[PDB]
């Protein structure tokens, strides 16, 4: 499936993912495309910050869901 | 020390404090 | 019982419902009044998005509760 990743500016990123991919897998995909290191990425879906180890379906993130990306220093 | 979840003024949706606009309806956070 | 559905533009809509009505029943009722397809309706109550599985009583939604209609 494909999902979207939206930053605070509204810039949207398109990822191709399996519902089985972990949040770490997804952060690495964001890192390749965007150059943000995973430890500086906060992903947020349905008002909750996601866990590195957990997977996309653990959060019932499905095809075309939009995750929000927020920085950290 | 980031702040509590906040309820959107437009739809009540309970947001992560790191989002500046409502995740559901996109209304900017009310202060 | 009555409940209200408030849209993102201020419009408040009055519905006739039963506590045993499912979220999809509620969406179909909104379609019947406003002509919005259920597939485009998100219902928000008490900070939570309501899921097609449950009934109003599941969500402890009582007489004259206001739901919020988010179109997506
Ligand atoms: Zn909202």
């Amino acid at each position: 499936m494909q999902i979207f990743v939206k930053t605070l500016t509204g810039k949207t990123i398109t990822l191709e993912v399996e519902p089985s991919d972990t949040i770490e897998n997804v952060k690495a995909k964001i890192q390749d495309k965007e150059g943000i290191p995973p430890d500086q990425q906060r992903l947020i879906f349905a008002g909750k910050q996601l866990e590195d180890g957990r997977t996309l379906s653990d959060y019932n993130i499905q095809k075309e869901s939009t995750l929000h990306l927020v920085l950290r220093l | 020390d980031e702040g509590a979840q906040w309820n959107c003024t437009a739809c009540t949706f309970l947001n992560h404090p790191a989002l500046i606009r409502c995740e559901q309806c996109e209304m900017p956070r009310h202060f």
